[PDB]
Formats: structure tokens, sequence, C-alpha cells
């Protein structure tokens, strides 16, 4: 019966200040019978319950978010609002609006879809890639393991392309961490040949398009190691 | 302040039945709500636990309380019940609403892998560049569910650390990674670092050293 729908800002600088919206239909803002809710969930991680909001005028917090978190109503477009001051990149995170009810303790029955939030500047910044060398432990004989670092860039998204696509049996490109600085890392593996290791070239191809920059890097194996 | 407690993964072969465990000082006198959610969907309430009436969950749902732990069983349990499972609670203390951590419930569909871990010290390159990453590589396992510590100098590291989570792969497995983020005099300092990957009640363990 109650449906919900959050607007926000997609990101928002550091410091400054997140302002949220969210539309109710089905219900009245104005029942005795609800609160209403924000709640966040940081990428892969738990939900959060951030605040719940009253007509009537009761507010609850989450105690760690009391001091930055304002809520507000308006009966006559029937929506409420959060606000969280001094963001931070641990803000990060999708923000949901959910219909609070008031009975049995409390529980939202009736939930938002998401929006994210990424708390960073918007500044656009292509990465430092280094390599990840073959050990003599990288090897489970045979096999060895080697790869590229792609480290510290933004925003999303990064290519990674083997030799030049001319490689690609053996190669798993992992998703990438936001990391608190505001920024990504990823990383890219690749399986090869360790007999021909001391023969052989490979090169990471990573292509940053929100920079235009595209970086070769090749990765030898660990020098002291070399067989000659 | 008030905590409730939840295994972080669970899995079930189907037709079996799933019992997630939810931790709290005497929940059993409060309401004891669960919430299912699929990946990029909010969650959906399973568990209405009404005041002073019967219970409110699809068929073979059913949340059960006793002292400290309260439960949510699901019976014959069927592929589309994979999902994370959160519990929430009213501390009245208080005044606040509380959550667990989240169970990645797993249907087991195929058989089970360990994860093959893979650790990569700092690059001589990024030490130049007054940098250091560990970067701790976690592949081929099932079901997808991995929980990641740094340490060692034996002593528990957080704080450096991020940790994506698991992704389907290319052979239908799972895939994670972790990184811990240093600056080359603490990479310096300490003899060893270890990224330890737990997984269904198993440790697959790596350590490197600034040799």
């Amino acid at each position: 019966q109650v449906q919900l729908q959050e607007s926000g800002p997609g990101l928002v600088k550091p410091s400054e200040t997140l302002s949220l919206t969210c539309t109710v239909s089905g219900g009245s803002i104005s029942s005795s019978d609800y609160y209403w809710g924000w709640i966040r969930q940081p990428p892969g991680k738990g939900l959060e319950w951030i605040g719940s909001m009253s007509y009537s005028g009761r507010t609850y917090y989450n105690p760690s978010l009391k001091s930055r978190v304002t809520i507000s109503v308006d009966t006559s477009k029937n929506q409420f609002s959060l606000k969280l001051s001094s963001v931070t990149a641990a803000d990060t995170a999708v923000y949901f609006c959910a219909s609070h009810w008031r009975y049995s303790g409390g529980l939202f029955d009736y939930w938002g879809q998401g929006t994210l939030v990424t708390v960073s500047s918007a500044s656009t910044k292509g990465p430092s890639v280094f390599p990840l060398a073959p050990s003599s432990k990288s090897t489970s004989g045979g096999t060895a393991a080697l790869g590229c670092l792609v480290k510290d860039y933004f925003p999303e998204p990064v290519t990674v392309s083997w030799n030049s696509g001319a490689l690609t049996s053996g190669v798993h490109t992992f998703p990438a961490v936001l990391q608190s600085s505001g920024l990504y890392s990823l990383s890219s593996v690749v399986t090869v040949p360790s007999s021909s290791l001391g023969t052989q070239t490979y090169i990471c191809n990573v292509n940053h398009k929100p920079s235009n920059t595209k970086v070769d890097k090749r990765v030898e194996p660990k020098s002291c190691d070399k067989t000659h | 302040s008030y905590e409730l407690t939840q295994p972080p993964s669970v899995s079930v072969a189907p037709g079996k039945t799933a019992r997630i465990t939810c931790g709290g000082n005497n929940i059993g006198s409060k309401n004891v709500h669960w919430y299912q959610q699929k990946a990029g969907q909010a969650p959906v309430v399973v568990v209405y636990d009404y005041t002073d009436r019967p219970s409110g969950s699809p068929e073979r749902f059913s949340g059960s309380k006793s002292g400290s732990t309260a439960t949510l069983t699901i019976s014959r349990v069927e592929a589309g019940d994979e999902a994370d499972y959160y519990c929430q609670v009213w501390d009245s203390s208080g005044d606040h609403v509380v959550f667990g951590g989240g169970t990645k419930l797993t249907v087991l569909g195929q058989p089970k892998a360990a994860p093959s871990v893979t650790l990569f010290p700092p690059s001589s390159e990024e030490l130049q560049a007054n940098k250091a990453t560990l970067v701790c590589l976690i592949s081929d396992f099932y079901p997808g569910a991995v929980t990641v510590a740094w340490k060692a100098d034996s002593s528990p590291v957080k704080a450096g650390v991020e940790t994506t989570t698991p992704s389907k792969q290319s052979n239908n497995k799972y895939a994670a990674s972790s990184y811990l983020s240093l600056t080359p005099e603490q990479w310096k300092s300490h003899r060893s670092y270890s990224c330890q990957v737990t997984h269904e009640g198993s440790t697959v363990e790596k350590t490197v050293a600034p040799t």
C-alpha cells in the first residue's frame, strides 16, 4: 500500500552537507500510525538506520549520527527529507527511505529503492598502475601468478586488457574497492606458463576513459629470481 | 550500545532447513523482525513479529525466540530464498533501531570449493613512489562468502583494510580481493604481514616479508 521514492544528488563534496528527499503515496505523512525513516547501506556492507520522524514531533536518532543528521516532513507535498552534515568518504552509501510502522515495537514495512550517494570531489583522476610480479610462491608448478595493481583513480569505470586482448585465457579482473580517501583501486591477474616466464612479455593495458589516459605496464618476474 | 550478532554466512542444501541466528542480550523479550534482501534491491520484511497475535511470513519462514538468540528458520529451502537476511529490534534504552550485520544464505547448487589465495607484497615501483599496498587475491571458491583478517605481527591490524564482496567468475565460482594500505616505512617495520581468508569454518593463510 505505501510506496516511497528518494531523490538525491549522486555526488557530494567532502565536508559539505547531504540532502535527500522522499516522496510517499498510499499513506499520509501525518498518520499517527507511522514514523518516517532513513536507512543507509554502504556497498557490500550492512544496513545502518539513520533516524525516524513522526508528524507529532518525536524524532529518534542513530546515536553515533544524531550530531550530524536532520530530518523534516512536509504534509503539503506528503514528503520528508534528510540532511547529513560534514559529510566524509565514510558516508558513501545507498540511502533508503522507508515507512516506519509504529506498532509491534517498530519495523520498516515499505521501502524505497536505493539511491547511491558517493561523497568525493567531482574531480577526475587516472590511475597509477604497478606490476604484481610473479614469485617462486606465485607458482603452483607450471601455473604462475602475476598481475597489475590499479591504484587510486576516480571515477569508475576501468578496463583492463592483457598484452592487447591477445591474452584472455586465465584472466580475472576484480571489482574495485572504494577506499576511505575517495579513490578506487582494482587488480587484474593472469596465470601463465612458468617455464617461459623469462622469455615472454606480459603487459597490462589499463584504460580509464574518464581521464583519457591509457597505461601499458610490463610485468617482468622478480629480477632476483631471474633464471638466465 | 546494544548489539545484534549474526553469522556472516550460512549454506544449506536445497530442501534442507536453514537456521539463521540473531544474538542480543535477552533478545527474547522484544519484537524481532527479519528482512530478506537480494542483490541490488531493497529489503522486504519476511518476519513481522506482531505483538499479541500470530506472525506474518511466507510459507516455511518462521521466527523463533529463546533467551538471547532469535532464530529465522526457513524449511524446505529453495534457490530463490538465497539472500542476505537481517534481524531488527528496538533498543528502548536507548530509543533507537538495531540491525544485525546480515547473513548471506547460500542455497548449495554446486560443489563446495575452498579459496585459492594469493598474496602480493608492495612492488618496488610503488615503494619508490612513497607508497605500499598489500594485495590479497581470493578465487575459485563456492559458496561466495569469505571474511578476511589481516595482521601478521599476529596482532590484528584492521584500519588499513578494504575488501570486495564476492563475484561470479568465468568458471561459475566466486572471486574476491582485499587490500591493506600502508606507507613504505610501515611496510618496512614489521617483519611479516598475513592475509587470512576464512571460508565456511576453514582458513587459508598467506604471509609476506620485506625480503
